[PDB]
């Protein structure tokens, strides 16, 4: 027996960092009494077989770390000084806090007279860190308090993936699951470093491998993921849709595309309006006054019975496939090459490898992630892998999909419990001011009148009826409806989400922000706004592991504590080890986890905080009344505890939802307190409730599924590593999305030696089929109002096809393939200024991790052997930028923008080249994220001192991938 | 006896073992800066038993050749380092016979710890300035007495590292290198009938250290 060990109890836990969600085994002293004494990884879960990488192996020295906070601390307005509080006061003057900034901003209805019932005064940023049933609960609080300022790391992270995804196929989601990537023939890393930010990912890359696939690392940067793959090529920041977009004409002149595949299962054959036109940059319907298009112009030809025309011959010239051709001939290679700086010979090397998975007994896959989302063009730069993905038959697949890796250990959750300003969980949208009764908000969904058409959001109803049951158990549906904020129908959604709100922080605009487990001083792009607009705060709330640069922003670089007014109250929660819940992996599967040793001195699980949180509020209600208190008061928060503490399981129950009465559906008899089996058995008409019709399946009355470890498969699962009954995914055990697409008419698969799902004596064998059908009867998108894979796509604010435009700074200001330089929509604040080709700001700025931090680093560079590894802020540049610039590897430089400057020690490497577009060279200097001057020593200061607050028309990301900076050396 | 084959041609320097190493024993950190690279700590030390070097190579065309080596002790089958020591004092330097662990103990105090790591010719030992006392890579040996893997091994993600029985561990080594070969013309192994930490190196070892090889 191990010495280390003994008198140890042994649980399993769930990484609390990247979304591969890697197994852990914590041993907890004196039988699970005492502190954690051991932390390594569990070599029975399917994921990692017990492999971590450094973040995962040190999970013992953030857990067991003596800086981590340990009780309640409170700065006083124009205070120098944090005073220790209790928990008691902390909440108790919260509490007054909320209700008084709530009692002086709510609006029952706005200018227009249409009733929204809000809070527009205070804010709320995360978080991705939080289980899955503290996200569910944080949202509703937040939501019953009349808030819609709500979001989270995912709208600076995967925001574009979720429209570009769902425009293409019907869902946002990652498609398919690490285990499945040993399937695929050739892994295309694209916009990814996922040997660096999804470590134990690359033991299944690497097996493809072994199995004979081509790995390709697409990068501005050589990195720890281009030295082991099979093709390197450089991509200069922002120019993907030209690398794209050629790769599309490459397919469609050589005929690469899966003929059936296209022709049946994406809308190729549907014909586009006459309204549709592009010319010189701009698609027919721009609004030059308004900056915004009129995507009516956009429409597909409707036949009498109001279903898009379709031509199965693709003969029509208004087909979508004919005008896809027409729009993608300008992308030849020539004009891609000397945009992206790619030399022709590479991009016909990796289009030559990647097309060929076109072949039907081929898949290929992309992995993507943050080098495509922030970006102006963020959406469209996913669009583009989406179409060429459908063009050869990738999607539905085993060893294809579009693996769009999602970040946080429960951003997948957190952004499916609705903690973003748009959406209620499930994906439900939050209510406008027009929608001002249930039937007016459920009449705005599409319906279908194609008999293929599954269209499977017509089932909405039963989804926010049961939602609003979850909730408001005593009250119809359409009465609840009535205690839930709405947003205005008039604004651009991008005014409720995160950029915006800091502008309207800037302005004076709130009176109180949560920082909920988010490191917004560091983590936001601009972060020098950030920093100033939280002193126009009256009140933060910060709940963290440690003191940061949010809860202490008022002694950061340049502040004079002696004026700033906020009021920061810094409440410690627990580490994850300390806590059980579930956390929703990037493949959507939802793990269960369980505690080690008991909460860190006075720290508190995020669960207990808010509910004690929530509690005082109700009971100063109670007090004094106040503004439209029903939706606080009437809340269902019975279910969410239980012995006095926050209930993990019960609001894991209710997520999924019960019978609040006796119930026939889908006849079956169900009884009053039973679990809903699944979505298919939720009703309308108030009988059931479910927090989350994504969670409905996830704990029945067989129990938690979330909790099963069981590796047990049938040869057809283990063929391809579906491991079913392994946790559970939404939607109802589906591990790889679209896979009806994936067999022919018949139900045999085009792979047969890789089947996803297979039609073998009257059933469907292999994962859960994703939609019901006899094979041929439906169309294989059941999400998609049509049923197709949309090459097409006209719902996107900048149009239906991706077009290059240059970031919003950028260091030409010609565009080859159009008159039109930037996105004619993008998000931006006017006053705010943009180096473009300007040579005081001559060189490509982006930013990037490395595997030994975390995020803002606010976690990691508290760990000593993550500190060790990467002590300090470094700037990677060429030899050849290193020479202009008379700078040595080692040396002290300040990298400056229009909006901050920082020092950083250089790293020059010939893992970075000049970029030669149009025949100049351009150069990039690279930058992590990962710094704040809190700590340690000499480490340095956040990256986004430097980065603009403007990016993506469609959901707000910033431009944090590609924007414009000088190098100095420092002479010091 | 027991042996390491670490195949270099799967390394993505995520550097997990060099982190598990220092979680599994519970040492401390060092105190580092940035001096113009990823590699850090620069070397071994009494505290840090392995640490992931990291070298770039030009290579025509884009991108470079970036080796990657997680130095550790090799476990020599007839360890120099234990000649040396034994001079000083016997007891200092001792063997497993059984797993194959070479181990320092506390008797290193009392021997001259820079003679000691002169005799290893992969340049292993680290001396504390304080007490004198030597330390490297021990093979983990309690976990591989109780059936466990070394934490380096158990906490890789890319199966570079590899433990086992020598007589499969050798047998594993020769099969990967012709494979590895097909791809990386200068493969070796490191002196595999010297040493029970069997690396496989894709090019010259010299390039991914001065004393990766004997
Ligand atoms: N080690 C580590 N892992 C993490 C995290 C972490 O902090 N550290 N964070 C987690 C989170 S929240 C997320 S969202 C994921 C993100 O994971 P990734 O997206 O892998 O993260 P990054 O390193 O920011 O960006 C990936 C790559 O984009 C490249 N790049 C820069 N500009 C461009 C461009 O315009 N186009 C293309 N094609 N590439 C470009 C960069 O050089 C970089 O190598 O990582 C998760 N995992
Ligand atoms: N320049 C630039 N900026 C970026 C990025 C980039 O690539 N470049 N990446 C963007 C992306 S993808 C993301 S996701 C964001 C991340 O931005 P933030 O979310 O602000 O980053 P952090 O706060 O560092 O990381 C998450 C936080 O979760 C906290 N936490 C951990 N466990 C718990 C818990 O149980 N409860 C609570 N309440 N908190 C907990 C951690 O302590 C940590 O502070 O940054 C974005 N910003
Ligand atoms: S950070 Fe990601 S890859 Fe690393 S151990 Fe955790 S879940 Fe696994
Ligand atoms: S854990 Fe494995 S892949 Fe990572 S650096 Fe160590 S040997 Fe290389
Ligand atoms: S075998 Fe054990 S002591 Fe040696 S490097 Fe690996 S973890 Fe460290
Ligand atoms: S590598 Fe050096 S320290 Fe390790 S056993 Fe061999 S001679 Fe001794
Ligand atoms: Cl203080
Ligand atoms: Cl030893
Ligand atoms: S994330
Ligand atoms: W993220």
């Amino acid at each position: 027996e191990l010495q280390k060990l003994q008198w140890a109890k042994q649980t399993t836990s769930i990484c609390c960092y990247c979304a591969v969600g890697c197994g852990l085994i914590v041993h907890t002293a004196k039988d699970g009494q005492g502190r954690a004494v051991n932390v390594e990884g569990d070599p029975d879960h399917p994921i990692n077989e017990g492999s971590l990488c450094p973040k995962g192996a040190s999970i013992f020295q953030l857990g067991e770390n003596d800086q981590r906070g340990t009780q309640p601390l409170y700065r006083a307005p124009f205070s120098d000084t944090w005073k220790p509080v209790t928990w008691d006061f902390a909440l108790t003057e919260i509490a007054k806090r909320i209700k008084k900034t709530r009692d002086a901003s709510f609006t029952e209805k706005n200018a227009a007279g249409d009733l929204v019932n809000r809070t527009e005064a205070i804010a709320s940023f995360g978080s991705a860190a939080m289980d899955n049933e503290e996200c569910w609960a944080y949202g509703n609080i937040l939501r019953s308090l009349g808030l819609v300022y709500i979001e989270h790391q995912a709208r600076i992270x995967h925001s574009p993936t979720v429209p570009a995804l769902a425009e293409s196929f019907g869902r946002g989601a990652m498609t398919n699951h690490w285990n499945d990537l040993a399937n695929s023939d050739c892994i295309l890393i694209m916009g990814s470093n996922a040997a660096e930010n999804h470590p134990i990912a690359f033991k299944w890359v690497l097996r493809a491998k072994d199995k004979g696939a081509t790995l390709i690392h697409v990068d501005p940067r050589f990195t720890r993921t281009s030295a082991r793959c099979d093709v390197y090529a450089p991509i200069r920041s922002g120019a993907d849709i030209p690398f794209l977009g050629g790769l599309i004409k490459y397919i469609l002149d050589n005929k690469l595309y899966f003929t059936d595949y296209v022709r049946e299962y994406t809308n190729a054959s549907l014909i586009v309006g006459e309204k549709f036109s592009f010319k010189d940059g701009l698609f027919s319907g721009y609004d030059a006054a308004n900056k915004k298009y009129d995507k009516s112009m956009w429409a597909f030809e409707l036949d009498a019975n109001g279903v898009p025309k379709r031509d199965p011959a693709l003969k029509h010239p208004r087909c979508v496939i004919n005008l896809l051709k027409k729009h993608y001939e300008r992308y030849n290679l020539d004009k891609v090459a000397a945009i992206t700086g790619t030399s022709k010979e590479q991009l016909q090397q990796v289009y030559k490898a990647y097309a060929a998975t076109g072949k039907p007994d081929k898949a290929g896959t992309i992995m993507y992630a943050m080098g495509w989302t922030q970006h102006s063009v963020g959406v469209q730069n996913i669009r583009a892998m989406a179409m060429i993905q459908l063009l050869l038959g990738n999607i539905g697949v085993a060893g294809g999909g579009v693996n769009a890796l999602r970040g946080e250990s429960n951003v997948q959750g957190s952004t499916d419990q609705g903690l973003l300003a748009h959406i209620w969980p499930g994906y439900n949208p939050v209510p406008n001011s027009k929608a001002a009764t249930l039937e007016l908000y459920n009449a705005a969904t599409p319906q279908s009148k194609d008999p293929m058409s599954v269209n499977w959001w017509q089932n909405r109803p039963k989804y926010v009826a049961s939602y609003l049951k979850a909730l408001y158990p005593d009250e119809e549906p359409a009465a609840a409806y009535d205690y839930l904020p709405r947003i205005d129908a008039g604004r651009k959604l991008t005014d409720y989400f995160w950029l915006n709100i800091f502008e309207k922080m800037d302005k004076g605009e709130f009176k109180g922000l949560f920082a909920w487990g988010m490191n917004p001083a560091c983590g936001g792009a601009n972060a020098n706004k950030n920093r100033k607009a939280m002193g126009k705060l009256e009140w933060l709330v910060n709940v963290n592991l440690f003191e940061n640069e949010t809860s202490s922003f008022w002694k950061g670089p340049g502040m004079n504590p002696a004026e700033i007014g906020t009021e920061v109250f810094f409440l410690p929660c627990c580490v994850s080890i300390e806590k059980e819940g579930s956390v929703a992996n990037s493949g959507r599967w939802m793990q269960w986890r369980y505690r080690g040793p008991k909460p860190y001195a006075e720290t508190k699980p995020d669960g207990d905080i808010m509910l004690d949180m929530f509690k005082k509020v109700r009971e100063l209600y109670a007090k004094e009344g106040g503004a439209y208190p029903a939706p606080i008061a009437k809340l269902n928060i019975a279910d969410w505890e239980e012995h006095n503490e926050f209930s993990p399981t019960k609001v894991a129950k209710l997520m999924n939802g019960y019978f609040l009465k006796d119930t026939e559906v889908g006849g079956k008899q169900f009884k009053k307190g039973q679990q809903v089996p699944s979505f298919a058995f939720l009703t309308a008409d108030g009988s059931t409730c479910s927090g989350n019709w994504l969670h409905a399946g996830s704990f029945t009355d067989a129990g938690n599924l979330m909790a099963r470890r069981d590796k047990t498969q049938t040869p057809e699962q283990a063929r391809i590593g579906l491991f079913p009954n392994w946790s559970f995914c939404w939607p109802v055990n589906r591990r790889i999305l679209y896979n009806r697409a994936s067999v022919d008419k018949t139900g045999k698969p085009w792979n047969p030696a890789k089947a996803v799902i297979e039609w073998k004596d009257g059933k469907w064998v292999g994962d859960v089929v994703d939609g019901g059908g006899d094979p041929g009867t439906k169309h294989p998108f059941i999400m998609q109002t049509h049923g197709f894979g949309a090459l097409y796509g006209p719902g996107r604010e900048e149009g239906p096809f991706p077009e290059h435009y240059e970031p919003l700074e950028c260091p030409v200001s010609k565009n080859p393939f159009s008159k039109q330089l930037h996105n004619p929509v993008a998000f931006q604040i006017e006053g705010e200024k943009k180096a473009v080709a300007d040579p005081r700001y001559p060189f490509i700025g982006t930013t990037y991790r490395v595997t030994e931090h975390w995020q803002t680093g606010l976690m990691t560079r508290r760990c000593a052997w993550l500190v060790e590894a990467e002590p300090q802020i470094f700037c990677e540049i060429s030899k050849e930028l290193a020479k202009l610039r008379g700078i040595g590897n080692g040396d002290t430089v300040k990298v400056s923008s229009l909006r901050g400057a920082l020092e950083a020690v250089a790293i020059v490497t010939e893992r970075i080249r000049p970029f030669k577009i149009e025949g100049v060279d351009v150069h990039m200097v690279g930058l992590p994220w990962h710094y704040g001057w809190m700590v340690p020593k000499n480490g340095g200061d956040t990256a986004n001192l430097l980065t603009p607050s403007a990016g993506d028309p469609n959901t707000g990301i910033p431009e944090t991938k590609a924007f414009m900076v000088d190098v100095r050396k420092v002479w010091s | 006896g027991k042996m390491f084959f670490v195949d270099l041609s799967r390394c993505t320097a995520c550097r997990g073992c060099q982190i598990a190493c220092k979680q599994w024993k519970n040492l401390p950190a060092e105190e580092t800066r940035n001096t113009g690279s990823h590699q850090n700590p620069p070397d071994l030390s009494y505290v840090t038993l392995k640490t992931v070097r990291f070298t770039e190579k030009s290579r025509k065309g884009p991108g470079i050749d970036w080796l990657f080596f997680p130095e550790q002790c090799r476990h020599c089958v007839e360890p120099p380092c234990k000649g040396q020591a034994d001079v000083d004092l016997e007891g200092a330097v001792v063997k497993d016979e059984t797993t194959g662990a070479v181990l320092f103990t506390e008797l290193t105090a009392k021997v001259d710890g820079e003679s000691v790591r002169s005799a290893c010719p992969y340049d292993i030992p680290r001396i504390d300035p304080v007490t004198k006392r030597l330390s490297k890579c021990d093979m983990c040996n309690d976990r591989v007495q109780n059936g466990l893997l070394p934490a380096c091994v158990k906490t890789c993600p890319t199966g570079t590292m590899n433990f086992g029985d020598e007589q499969e561990m050798l047998a594993l080594a020769e099969k990967r290198l012709a494979e590895v070969k097909k791809t990386y013309p200068g493969a070796v192994l490191g002196d595999p009938n010297d040493v029970r930490v069997v690396y496989l190196f894709t090019r010259d070892p010299k390039d991914f250290y001065e004393h990766a090889v004997a």
